[PDB]
């Protein structure tokens, strides 16, 4: 259900916005298919990139580049219907992060990734959900760390409801 | 006489410093044939200062640049000048966008207080801002006169012939005299330069980089009796012209009986049962058609076509519906229908979440057959599970239950060039029963054109005059309520305020009427604008929306339109082999003490050669040059390996109503995709390409491409990255990037191509560029046009020619009468002989030898001459028929016409209309 | 009366105008050619004419270059250049004296001759003519390591390595320590050390400190502060707009100040020109 005018403006965005940084993700936001969070992933990663180590700075150099470039191409003749777009974005996350070894970089900066991930931001944006899911299969120690943080944040924000859902 | 061709790639000339350039006053005079798609700006010639390190704008420049610089759209001739003493540069322009491929006498003068620009001798611009001399004698060595472009690569592409430069300003009579000499050479004291290009190196040295333009033999300076007759503002073809249509109106010999064949497409089941229309329908409708058309000299020959195809018969044929609009989640009532899934579900909402269980069931039911449920995943479109003809509602499955008439027309591939095809559909609208192709479309004679009707409204008592309405549409008749209900707005420039030949339905005898269904006179307040009430409306005319019980007649002007279009376009339908007549009376060129010269127009259909079936000569023009449009068209399917595809909108003659606006009648890379799919970007630097093939491969001479729309942003590549000529032997000559204008057809000359070219490939990096059509013009005496015989004209005079002339026949459309007596009245008409069958006589011209006429240079006001310029060319202000053109005022005798709407001087008759000069009234 | 207005530089180029009588019809403003432009003609008065535009000048301020200055250690080759009459664009050839060569000449071909041009402002374009064993390195930096495959014999070369693989062993100027490095200073890279005949290491290990080498992020369109220094290509031109390929500056991380460390520090940028 991607609006035709919305599609036109996004298409003109991509050919103009540069690869580096996240000018690309900027106006892929506000899309008619409600897909939000790519630009948030950019800002979260870029702001917290100062806390990453040498390997982490490499990962942020090249994973953001993969997603920018791939969203400039996979947004080719993909179906105008929303479910196809959500799948295209999801596959961007999986392929870009896995190709660039998300697991080991996250293992080097577990304490950082825990700070970056927010329970609130997790619910608002689907790309965040794919990010945390890929982290869960990136080492038992890291997955344990993520579980600790997510339950405490959910418990504070939801009160007894979080404990009810956390069987 | 020789002419320079500037290829636009860097060939420039520079006048040698031996000549004393003019300081105080000057006059440039150059014949030129500019091509389409120039670089903006394109300096034809200019005076430049080579010493001014800071202000290069000093000096003057004559060239072609776009008015409305934002979205370069309107390329006009221009004259810029900045004297050494002035503060700003001053630019004046022509009245209209230049015409590519036409010889134009561009003359520009400056007398020291008034700079003026003349196009074909009619003063089109004037400015008094620049005062004083151009440059002081001290700076005389610092001025260089350069032709073909500036040193800044403001290059010009096209022909330049007989450059001339005076050191005085020439009044309009002097420039007109110099134009009529047509390159004749003579030395005058005020002549600095006169160039016949016999020796370019003698006077002009090429600019640096050593690229000099080529020197051809000029085909001609011009042609007497300009035969180019443009239709009016509303009109579309030569039959909308007031002069042409007057001949069909006044004369009764132009409406002789004509038999026109029409074919009825009757679909059938495989067992030859269940007709789409019963034989009673065809017989009854044919009888009613014959009765209505009997009195108007049109009789229809009935051919019935039985197609026994259940796979076509059982499906629902749709009219006015577009398959792309089904399932787009936007409600489309015209594609509503039971077998289309109510627009594929766009127009049918319900408690959808209550149907999740029915998914994955493996059996078709009803609720899952929609686009948001994805049509049950193809269970319903499977012939094995269920029954497609009532279950396969999807617009993508080839087994869908509905077609549209465009696909039905594609399937049948009927010969539309010899019959009027009557297809049958299901018109959902209560307004019309179908769509009839206009005579001025591509498909008028192709397999995709004809008439689509509703079988429920065909041959039924009370519904028979819907086919006669549609037939009138297919013969060029507009709706009588055009101009009020079919106008764009109340400010439409040719809305029919009063009965006229140039507004509305282009039929005077049909009063303005609104879109009204009852055949009483419309009531007060039934007007969209409400400016005037309607009286004596043609409520009973076939072209009105009244019921079949009251519509009974065509007005005599509408009958004239139908017969004009039966000679212009539909010569193929009629079995009669009478060639089309000459529409206009033989014009009088000039008279001597003992003779008179007559030149007449070609026959109205426009063909100069005898019509032979199967030959290519119906495309040949005078001089045996073959001009053809893109027949094939193919362009790779985007984001698909191979894909092939076939963009039929870029075939045939150009059909875009309004250039520079996005249209559906073009090839656009974005249009190549499924509308339910994000359009890709054109591949990097090769571009999306459109292949156009031409029916008759031949040695090309010039290529014309109608680039209707261009996105406005990038550079000067013109969005046409490359053009390749597919040679027959297998080569492919690349022509390099071309500059295009959105409203001027990109013209290219192919003098370098020596091999037979069968097609082109228009590459583009633009995802929004739109190509309307192409055109190949052959060289003179092309092989295919040699054998076919030419049309021959026979001239008949009243009184008859004294010697027993057999008319000696004719081929040149020029007759010199030697036998004349002073003061005697003579009448002339021409009869077109195509083999041995003579056409109807052309309208007569009455020339009284020794007296005046139209085109003698004397304004005989009694004859009706509003102007007279001793000349038979339109566009010089005074029309061919001795009538002032719009926005041109003509003074003196013979007439000197000038463009007054913005000549820098307000006048008496300009006060009420011209705000540019006289201000707000 | 019609106003010709104060005459601008457009009436006569490279001159100043005095208008004692004003700028009205019939006025006459006298022009003087500014140095070094020389007046050529017989009148220098511009009349304000009836059309509203200053009259034509009867004379012009010709631009010219006087005798070029004698370039040190160079001999003029063009005799005509010895005059005091050279128009704009005139070339003068100089030949360096023996034992001298033009700076910027390649080693394979030392050009002993050059040319200069009379530039538009009346000056001349510049041109010149340019003519046992060794002690164990006990005093070493913690991050610095020395590898000696050939022992410590006089003349043996020991490789200087750093604990950080992205750190370079260098020697800074005496006025600049490890943390005192300015943006404009490019330290001397040191790779090997040689013990001389004086029983001493040269350069001394105590003078070598492992300074953080820049990360491989050079030339990735990401202006990062660490690589933004003269030691390595100012982050490969990422931090300066003209040098970067994308023509836009996106500092990494975002928090880096565009007016601070991530500011364009390369002095060869067009913004610095
Ligand atoms: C029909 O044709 C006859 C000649 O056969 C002519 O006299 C008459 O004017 C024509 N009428 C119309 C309406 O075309
Ligand atoms: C009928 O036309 C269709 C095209 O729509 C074609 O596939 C088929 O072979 C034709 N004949 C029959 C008997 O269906
Ligand atoms: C389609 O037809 C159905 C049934 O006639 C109707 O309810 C629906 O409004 C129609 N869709 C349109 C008008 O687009
Ligand atoms: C499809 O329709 C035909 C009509 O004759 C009928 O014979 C056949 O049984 C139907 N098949 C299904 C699966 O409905
Ligand atoms: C046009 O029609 C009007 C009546 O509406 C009539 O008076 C006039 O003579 C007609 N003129 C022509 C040229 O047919
Ligand atoms: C049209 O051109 C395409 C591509 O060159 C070709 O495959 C096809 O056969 C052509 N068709 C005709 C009718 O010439
Ligand atoms: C065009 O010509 C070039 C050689 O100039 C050749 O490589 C190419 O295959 C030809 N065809 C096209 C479509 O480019
Ligand atoms: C130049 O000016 C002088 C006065 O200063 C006058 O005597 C002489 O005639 C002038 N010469 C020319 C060539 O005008
Ligand atoms: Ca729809
Ligand atoms: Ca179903
Ligand atoms: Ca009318
Ligand atoms: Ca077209
Ligand atoms: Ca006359
Ligand atoms: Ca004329
Ligand atoms: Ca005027
Ligand atoms: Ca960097
Ligand atoms: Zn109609």
């Amino acid at each position: 259900r991607l609006s035709l005018q919305n599609t036109a403006e996004i298409q003109h965005c991509l050919v103009n916005a540069g690869d580096v940084g996240c000018g690309v993700f900027e106006c892929f936001e506000n899309n008619s298919c409600e897909i939000r969070g790519l630009h948030g992933i950019c800002m979260t990663f870029l702001h917290n990139a100062g806390k990453f180590d040498a390997q982490g700075k490499s990962f942020i150099k090249d994973a953001l580049k993969c997603k920018a470039h791939a969203l400039r191409h996979r947004f080719g003749c993909i179906s105008r219907k929303c479910p196809a777009i959500r799948e295209m974005v999801s596959q961007l996350q999986r392929e870009c992060y896995l190709k660039h070894d998300l697991c080991a970089a996250a293992q080097e900066n577990t304490r950082v990734i825990v700070e970056m991930i927010h329970f609130k931001d997790l619910l608002l944006h689907e790309p965040y959900v794919d990010l945390v899911n890929l982290l869960l299969t990136c080492g038992e120690e890291v997955k344990e760390a993520i579980t600790h943080s997510v339950q405490v944040q959910c418990e504070q924000n939801w009160g007894s409801l979080c404990s009810i859902l956390s069987f | 006489s020789r002419a320079l061709y500037f290829s636009g790639r860097g060939e420039q000339l520079r006048l040698r410093a031996d000549l004393e350039l003019p300081r105080d006053a000057f006059t440039l005079q150059v014949w030129l044939r500019a091509e389409g798609g120039q670089r903006s700006p394109a300096v034809i010639t200019g005076l430049y200062d080579k010493c001014s390190y800071i202000s290069r704008d000093r000096g003057w420049v004559v060239g072609i640049h776009t008015i409305s610089d934002q979205d370069n759209k309107d390329p006009r001739y221009f004259f810029s000048l900045k004297t050494d003493r002035a503060r700003q540069v001053t630019t004046i322009n022509a009245h209209r966008s230049y015409l590519p491929g036409q010889w134009v006498y561009l003359a520009a003068t400056y007398d020291g207080q008034f700079m003026k620009l003349y196009v074909n001798g009619a003063q089109v611009a004037t400015s008094g801002e620049q005062v004083g001399g151009i440059f002081s004698p001290l700076t005389q060595k610092c001025k260089v006169l350069m032709l073909g472009g500036s040193a800044l690569n403001h290059n010009y592409r096209g022909y330049i012939e007989h450059f001339s430069l005076w050191k005085v300003a020439r009044t309009q009579r002097e420039i007109l005299s110099d134009m009529e000499t047509h390159g004749a050479h003579t030395a005058l004291p005020q002549l600095l330069l006169q160039e016949n290009w016999d020796n370019v190196k003698h006077a002009w040295s090429p600019m640096k980089d050593g690229s000099s333009p080529k020197v051809e033999f000029s085909n001609a300076h011009g042609f007497l009796l300009d035969t180019s007759l443009e239709p009016p503002l509303c009109g579309q073809t030569l039959c909308d012209n007031t002069e042409v249509i007057a001949s069909y109106n006044q004369l009764s010999s132009f409406r002789q009986p004509k038999v026109v064949r029409y074919r009825v497409v009757n679909l059938y089941e495989d067992d030859h049962k269940n007709p789409t229309v019963t034989r009673e329908q065809v017989d009854f409708q044919h009888h009613q058609l014959a009765e209505a058309f009997k009195q108007y000299n049109i009789s229809w020959e009935l051919d019935v076509l039985e197609v026994s195809n259940s796979s076509l018969r059982r499906r629902l044929i749709l009219a006015n519906c577009d398959i792309s609009k089904i399932g787009d989640e936007n409600c489309d009532p015209e594609c509503n229908h039971t077998l289309t899934g109510h627009d594929g579900g766009d127009c049918r909402h319900l408690r959808h979440p209550a149907f999740v269980k029915k998914q994955h069931n493996g059996v078709c039911d009803m609720d899952c057959n929609y686009e948001r449920f994805n049509f049950d995943g193809g269970e319903c479109c499977d012939p094995e599970i269920t029954n497609v003809t009532q279950t396969c509602f999807d617009p993508d499955s080839p087994h869908r239950a509905y077609l549209d008439v465009n696909e039905l027309k594609n399937i049948l591939k009927l010969d539309g060039s010899t019959h009027l095809n009557i297809f049958f559909a299901k018109s959902s609208e209560e307004e019309l029963a179908g769509v009839a192709t206009w005579p001025w479309d591509k498909e008028a004679l192709m397999h995709l054109g004809g008439i689509v009707l509703n079988p429920s409204f065909y041959g039924m008592p009370g519904h028979t005059h819907t086919m006669i309405h549609q037939i009138g549409h297919s013969l060029g008749l507009y709706h009588v309520f055009r101009g009020i209900s079919e106008i764009q707005s109340c400010s439409d420039p040719c809305m029919e305020t009063e009965p006229s030949f140039e507004t509305g339905d282009l039929c005077n005898d049909t009063n303005p009427a609104p879109k009204h269904k009852s055949c009483g006179d419309p009531g007060p307040g039934n007007d969209t604008c409400g400016f005037h009430s309607f009286f004596n409306t043609p409520y009973n005319n076939f072209m009105s929306y009244a019921d079949d019980d009251c519509t009974d007649s065509f007005t005599p002007n509408q009958v004239a339109r139908m017969h004009c279009y039966l000679d212009l376009v539909y010569q193929g339908w009629q079995p009669s082999r009478k060639p089309a007549p000459v529409a206009l009376a033989p014009q009088v060129l000039g008279h001597t003490t003992d003779s008179v010269t007559l030149e007449w127009f070609p026959p109205i259909d426009g063909h100069f050669f005898e019509r032979e079936l199967g030959s290519a000569c119906h495309l040949c023009l005078e001089g045996r040059i073959l001009v053809q449009y893109a027949s094939n068209a193919s362009s790779p399917m985007p984001c698909s390996p191979s894909g092939h595809w076939s963009p039929r909108e870029a075939e045939g003659h150009p059909d875009v109503e309004q250039p520079c606006k996005s249209s559906v009648r073009t090839w656009s890379p974005n249009s190549a995709v499924n509308p339910h799919t994000v359009p890709p970007a054109c591949p990097e630097p090769q571009g999306c390409y459109l292949e156009l093939e031409f029916l008759y491969p031949l040695v090309p001479e010039s290529l014309t491409i109608w680039v209707t729309f261009v996105s406005t942003d990038w550079d000067s590549s013109g969005a046409v990255n490359d053009i390749k000529l597919l040679a027959v032997s297998g080569k492919n000559i690349s022509l390099g990037p071309q500059n295009v204008f959105c409203d001027v057809p990109l013209t290219i000359r192919l003098w370098d191509v020596g091999e037979e070219v069968y097609g082109i490939q228009i590459y583009t990096l633009d995802e929004h560029l739109e190509i309307d059509a192409a055109m190949l013009t052959s060289t003179a005496d092309t092989p295919l046009c040699l054998q076919c015989k030419p049309l021959k004209y026979k001239v008949v005079r009243d009184p008859p020619l004294q010697m027993d002339v057999a008319s000696i026949l004719h081929l040149n459309r020029k007759f010199v009468d030697m036998d004349l007596n002073l003061g005697s009245v003579y009448q002339y008409w021409v009869i077109t002989i195509s083999g041995t069958e003579e056409s109807e006589p052309s309208p007569a011209v009455t020339y009284i030898h020794g007296s005046g006429y139209c085109g003698d240079g004397i304004i005989q006001k009694d004859q009706g001459e509003q102007c007279d310029d001793m000349n038979k060319i339109n566009g010089d202000g005074c029309s061919l028929f001795c009538r002032q053109e719009v926005s041109f005022n003509c003074i003196d005798e013979p007439s000197r016409c000038y463009f007054h709407d913005g000549d820098g001087v307000c006048e008496e008759f300009e006060q009420k209309t011209s705000i540019k000069d006289c201000g707000v009234y």
